[PDB]
């Protein structure tokens, strides 16, 4: 209670993958869809995917971001709370070129 | 929009999907709209059109 | 020395599998104190 | 996080142990105070027993085996009594590590 | 927080690992080589340190999410090094595996057998099979082919008996490590580490390879050879350039692998990922997202974020590379003497020192030269006063608190504490609405925020708050007889509105 | 690679729908048994079974769904998984995990699922409700949208209007109207509903 | 030889920084400061030295 | 594939629990076990839950989680962990109070 | 009944019946003796 539930408690998003809640960000929706919460580091361009080849491609696994580049995959993604000064930590980790990657469960 | 109320965080399939006879569909559509007699109520009324289909109707 | 004892981690590769106090205070988990060593469970009937 | 588990042992958390327990004995630092008052003990007895009330844990506990034993370590005891600490009979150990 | 937004996924675990280029080149938002921030109005410079790329900025939007200021996470983005950078944070270790190379046979100065033997431990020491790790020494049955055999029957056994110990429950398969187990391997290792420098010749080939010096500022030297290993090398000092170590290193990295793997980790690696010489090396820093640069207000004019300053440098740096290096393309190679080899070899020194230094400078401003007070860089930030971990996270202000002189009192009880009216009509405890209380919340948020008992908000179903601020009876009066309103969202039908009663002497307070 | 840079493999949707009953529609109807992870209010602590329907199932029935691949239609025996894993199926009575923060609580159960999964490539019947200058819209067993784009029709056809108070014409001459029988060229899902784009050609 | 006056960076660089010094605090010096009172009512602050 | 998965975590997770009948641990509700359940289980009569006892005039999730307890109606459980993934499964009810 | 309950953190606990006493040992009344000795 007195270290997080009124201090600096947040909920952010988690890549199931990689475990990774650096990378994780909204989806650029067409006009009339709703926001996914995607794993930049686990994506792919749709570009750079076109070039694996004999199946046909699929919609509710694309998505683009606000650039105006189409991706795909890496919508494995979760919910959970953490305080947020650890986001920040990572960051300055990651600076170091330090990656934190929590299993995350229920895999 | 979707919470963790009413939306499960992950779910997945156990075995292979596997294919159904036209029957088998209607003997589900009753069964299923038997049992739910709020929103299931709009949705339901979409499914007995689809029964009404499975015979040859409007 | 917060700093090296991370280097300890990551040229072991360390698993943290977020255990001690310490450990859990940063991720937020409760502690394995008291209130922290048992769990909760709902005798819910009508699932049979 | 050094703590009491439900074996009894004193363990950090980690599960590496420490103590197998608290004080060798694992008595409450608090409810010792009166522990062997013995005197202010037999004196509001009937006080006493109404508020611990063996009638409800009758069913519960086990009011034998423990004590047979009680009975063979301090006959071995009396025994193996004289002789120094590195002769000690090991033959038979505390009530409380059993 | 709330007790009516739970999540039932967690993490379990935590692991530490370096940044390839890779994951990062993929994640990143955007790329940064521009030292200006702003133009010439107040506007993020496009490749600029606060591209909006990496976080909403001002009163603008995330190009990369579309959300604001407010709701942005921020997104990493990065800043390629146009030449790799020894990591500050390990170049101690580095500067070890380097001097036990050898730059011949590409492999460690020690021993090979002996090496294997090492290996074998580890592997069981991340098992817990601390006797086996010594029972395995106990081999030499009984030239060259009888080696073969002896790195065969040692194997075989530490593998078997690895086996041996998953069959019963001893070992997992992730491993198994206490306290104990710990120990004798962060022994052992240390112990592989001294058996790997000692050695000067090289055992399995027999050659000598010329020692490297080191500075604190991370700068490899390299002296030339001796008499006696000049002569024994044919019968078989200066700079040398951050690259010239990784290629070296990267050879040696990828021949003796095999223990490698068993040095860099305390578990069996389930993951079966290679280990490379590249992990020492940046070649790409992590910009942070801008949200975290964000820079200060000395009330009114504007300070900028220190660290982003520290970048800037690296930048300015970074470019004047691609020009000396695109310069270099233009010095026809007929021109170029052996001797102006010399000059040039400066310059290029120089370049990979300054852009290293600068490097640091933002990691630990220890191993960074001087402007005289220096900038904090990520080392003197995570170590800030107790320590970020101790003055933000074991150590952190809240809410819902209040400090006040303390003064006698014989009328309330022992397990009393005297409430002061200022107090109680501003702290307020969120209570679920239901049926039992619905006659007191009522009451309550009638008599508002200023009477006490009463409240001061209601969070509806949907989490929305409700100042009944500078409200008066009515509108109270209605949003009152409201509290047991059914659910417009069928999603949180479950939910019931709470209201954030006054303190009443009901509850408990620490 | 090694393994990684060829398991986006698994994603190519291992349910081929036929065109067997020869009406020359494909069968797309499935049976899909699944687990379930979700949570319970502290009001349906009696009533449990009920609680997962009212605010987990219900809110999916004729909702495309990305897991499954297809639209939920309905399910089939929703069972529960007691958290105490010794107890005799029976006992009208199962535990299960409560949340720390919160009194809410979590379960895995199985339930069957049926479900229409049609994949791009398959072939389908639908009954036309519009036409316009550039699509043809269809619905497929009265209940989900569909469009066929402009350059998908046959480049043949011929398009008309009225006036009196659109409407196409095939091959020949016939204003074609009810019974149109074209085939899955893409799916959109990620709109309010379901859609449909299909053709008619070579 | 074009490297007999070519430049070193340790110089070039102490010219480049001096500049960017400038256009980064003149920059944020026409610059306003949005409150964003957090979804909360608490408000976030536009520091970088809490030292408490 | 995640069917053999499923197999293994729901054999491992029985494997672990300890039968009714092998139960070597203190029937004694306990300090920490008390706090929380009046707690928890507040949480939940405060959000509409079940209440299988006559509130009487309660305007208090707790207090009335109290009056619960007492007569022993509280419909709960507490998994109870050995510092070993081990645990045996207690109810409420078949705890002694105190 | 006197027993000592399955948790508590008697390691914190002690850390506290140490270090709290210790703040009686800022005076002085042969050997080592006091905040020192415990440096030891
Ligand atoms: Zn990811
Ligand atoms: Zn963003
Ligand atoms: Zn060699």
């Amino acid at each position: 209670d007195r270290l997080l539930n009124s201090s600096d408690y947040t909920q952010a998003s988690v890549c199931r993958e990689c475990g990774s809640i650096l990378t994780t960000q909204q989806s650029v929706p067409r006009i009339g869809s709703i926001s996914t919460v995607c794993c930049r580091r686990c994506s792919m361009r749709f570009e750079d995917a076109k070039k694996l080849l004999k199946i046909f491609i699929d919609d509710s696994q694309i998505w683009e971001d606000g650039q105006g580049n189409k991706f795909v995959g890496g919508n494995e993604t979760t919910t959970v709370a953490i305080p947020f000064v650890l986001k920040y930590l990572d960051s300055e980790l990651s600076a170091m070129g330090i990656r934190l990657r929590y299993n995350v469960e229920p895999k | 929009t979707a919470t963790t109320l009413n939306t499960p965080v992950v779910i997945h399939a156990t075995q292979l999907p596997q294919h159904v006879s036209t029957d088998e569909v209607l003997q589900f559509l009753e069964s299923f709209i038997d049992e739910k007699e709020t929103n299931l109520s709009s949705s339901i009324s979409q499914l007995k059109r689809i029964q009404r289909d499975f015979k040859g109707l409007p | 020395t917060t700093c090296q004892f991370l280097t300890k981690a990551v040229l072991d590769n360390e698993r943290e599998q977020l255990d001690s106090p310490s450990a859990r205070i940063v991720v937020g988990k409760l502690n394995n104190v008291g209130t922290g060593s048992f769990d909760v469970l709902a005798k819910v009937p009508n699932a049979a | 996080g050094v703590h009491v588990s439900y074996d009894n042992s004193i363990r950090d958390a980690d599960g590496t142990l420490v103590q197998f327990m608290y004080g060798g004995d694992a008595i409450d630092i608090t409810k010792e105070s009166h522990m062997t008052q013995f005197e202010f003990c037999l004196d509001n007895y009937y006080a006493l027993l109404k508020k611990y009330n063996p009638s409800a844990l009758i069913e519960h506990l086990d009011v034998e085996s423990a004590l047979k034993y009680s009975k063979k370590t301090l006959k071995y005891r009396k025994k193996h009594s004289k002789e120094p600490h590195y002769k000690q009979s090991v033959k038979y150990d505390p009530v409380l590590a059993k | 927080m709330d007790i009516s937004k739970p999540v039932g996924s967690e993490i379990t675990s935590v692991d530490f690992g370096i940044l390839t280029a890779k994951e990062i080149r993929n994640l990143s938002a955007k790329q940064i080589t521009n030292p200006t921030v702003l133009d010439n109005l107040g506007h993020p410079v496009s490749g600029g340190l606060y591209d909006l790329a990496l976080g909403a900025f001002l009163r603008n939007l995330c190009s990369t999410c579309g959300l604001d200021e407010k709701f942005c996470p921020g997104h990493q983005g990065h800043i390629e090094l146009p030449v790799p950078c020894y990591n500050p944070l390990f170049f101690n270790q580095l500067y070890i595996y380097l001097r036990a190379s050898c730059l011949f046979c590409h492999h460690f100065r020690l021993k090979s057998v002996e090496v294997h033997r090492y290996a074998c431990k580890l592997r069981l020491l991340q098992y817990g099979l601390i006797d086996e790790s010594y029972k395995l020494d106990e081999i030499t049955l009984g030239s060259s082919t009888l080696l073969n055999e002896l790195k065969s029957k040692r194997s075989e056994y530490v593998d078997m008996a690895i086996a041996k110990a998953l069959s019963d429950g001893r070992t997992t398969e992730r491993g198994s490590f206490t306290a104990t187990v710990n120990d004798e391997r962060k022994k052992l290792v240390h112990e592989f580490h001294k058996k790997l420098l000692s050695r000067g010749k090289c055992d399995n080939c027999g050659m000598f390879s010329p020692k490297f010096r080191k500075d604190g500022f991370t700068k490899i030297f390299e002296t030339a050879l001796n008499e006696k290993q000049i002569t024994n090398n044919r019968v078989k000092s200066t700079y040398i350039l951050s690259t010239e170590v990784k290629n070296i290193l990267d050879t040696v990295f990828r021949k003796e692998q095999c223990v490698l793997q068993y040095v860099f980790h305390s578990r069996p690696n389930l993951s079966r990922k290679l280990v490379k010489a590249d992990s020492f090396f940046m070649d790409v820093l992590v910009v942070p997202p801008t949200r975290f640069r964000l820079p200060s207000k000395l009330g009114e004019e504007v300070h900028e974020n220190s660290q982003n300053q520290l970048l800037s440098k690296v930048l300015t740096t970074s470019l004047l590379i691609r020009d000396l290096n695109d310069d270099l393309s233009k010095l026809q190679k007929d021109k170029v003497s052996l001797e102006d080899r010399r000059v040039i070899f400066s310059r290029l020194m120089n370049a990979f020192v300054t852009i290293q230094n600068d490097v640091n400078a933002f990691i630990d401003s220890t191993k960074a030269q001087g402007r005289t007070v220096p900038i904090p860089g990520v080392k003197q930030a995570l170590e800030k006063k107790e320590g970020l971990f101790r003055k933000h996270m074991m150590g952190k202000r809240v809410n819902y608190a209040a400090r006040s002189v303390i003064s006698p009192d014989p009328n309330i009880e022992t397990n009393e504490i005297g409430v002061p009216p200022v107090f109680a009509v501003k702290l307020t405890y969120p209570e679920p609405v239901t049926a039992y209380n619905i006659a007191e919340l009522r009451q309550a948020v009638i008599n508002g925020p200023d009477k006490w008992p009463g409240a001061t908000q209601i969070q509806n179903e949907d989490g929305s708050l409700v100042s009944l601020i500078g409200m008066s009876v009515e509108q109270r009066k209605a949003l009152a007889n409201q509290l047991l309103t059914p659910s417009s969202n069928v999603s949180t039908h479950t939910l019931n509105k709470k209201v954030y009663r006054h303190i009443k002497n009901r509850d408990v307070v620490l | 690679n090694r393994e990684t840079a060829r398991f986006i493999k698994k994603h190519k949707k291992q349910v081929t729908n036929p065109i067997d009953e020869k009406n020359g529609t494909s069968n797309c109807i499935v049976r899909v048994p699944i687990a379930l992870y979700v949570s319970l209010a502290p009001m349906y602590l009696e009533n449990p079974l009920q609680g997962v329907m009212k605010q987990h199932l219900n809110p999916l029935v004729m909702k495309y769904n990305n897991k499954v691949g297809g639209v939920v239609l309905g399910y089939e025996g929703l069972k529960i998984l007691d958290a105490d894993p010794l107890s005799k199926e029976d006992t009208s009575e199962k535990l299960i995990k409560i949340t720390p923060d919160t009194p809410f609580g979590f379960t895995w159960c199985h339930v069957n699922l049926y479900v229409w999964q049609p994949q791009v490539g398959d072939v389908l019947e639908g009954y036309i409700f519009i036409q316009s200058a550039s699509h043809i819209g269809l619905l497929i067993h009265d209940a989900f949208n569909a469009s066929i784009k402009k350059n998908n029709i046959p480049v043949d056809w011929t398009f008309v209007h009225n006036d009196v108070e659109g409407h196409w014409v095939d091959s020949n001459g016939e204003p074609i109207d009810g019974k149109l029988r074209f085939t899955v060229r893409n799916v959109h899902t990620t709109g309010r509903v379901v859609s449909v784009d299909g053709t008619l050609i070579s | 030889s074009q490297a007999e006056s070519l430049p070193i960076v340790s110089n070039k660089k102490i010219v480049f920084d001096d500049e960017v010094s400038i256009e980064n605090k003149e920059s944020h010096k026409e610059l306003d400061l949005p409150e964003v009172k957090e979804d909360n009512g608490s408000e976030i602050v536009y520091e970088e030295n809490t030292s408490e | 594939d995640f069917q053999q998965h499923e197999q293994i975590r729901r054999k491992t997770l029985k494997e672990k629990a300890i039968p009714k009948d092998q139960r070597a641990t203190t029937p004694y509700m306990t300090k920490y076990e008390r706090a929380r359940i009046l707690g928890t289980r507040a949480l939940q009569i405060s959000m509409n839950a079940p209440v299988f006892v006559d509130l009487e005039g309660e305007t208090d999730p707790l207090r009335i989680a109290m009056k619960e307890l007492a007569e022993k109606k509280i419909p709960l459980v507490i998994r109870r962990y050995l510092p070993d993934g081990s645990f045996e499964d207690w109810s409420v009810e078949e705890l002694i109070v105190d | 009944r006197s027993l000592i309950n399955p948790g508590e953190a008697v390691g914190i606990i002690a850390s506290q019946s140490v270090g709290e006493p210790s703040t009686q040992m800022t005076l002085n009344t042969n050997v080592t003796l006091g905040i020192p000795r415990l440096r030891e």
